[PDB]
């Protein structure tokens, strides 16, 4: 009576590993912050903007 | 007394549960009881 539990047991995990993989590949997510400071009131009379 | 003994008695039929066989409906009391068939323990 436990290989049968045996058997539930990988179809489970083949589930369960479907589970993950679908969880990896749907939600392709990219944040790609890019973090740079915005212009402010300066940077038109900064020098590096000199042009 | 009467009613008592027949209380024990209406259950004594238990028998028509008995030997995926005869149709479709024989593989749902399978698997509605789980411990027919190993599919049935599987799935449950």
């Amino acid at each position: 009576w436990k290989g049968i539990a045996i058997a539930l047991l990988v179809i489970l995990v083949i589930c369960s590993l479907i589970v993950t993989s679908v969880i990896l590949l749907t939600p392709a997510e990219d944040n790609s912050l890019s973090q740079k400071k915005k212009v402010t009131v300066e940077d038109l009379f900064s020098e590096d903007f000199k042009i | 007394r009467r009613r008592e003994n027949a209380e024990r008695l209406q259950d004594d039929a238990d028998t028509d549960t008995a030997g995926t066989m005869t149709a479709r409906q024989r593989v749902w009391r399978a698997f509605e009881n789980p411990h027919t068939s190993t599919m049935a323990l599987v799935f449950y």
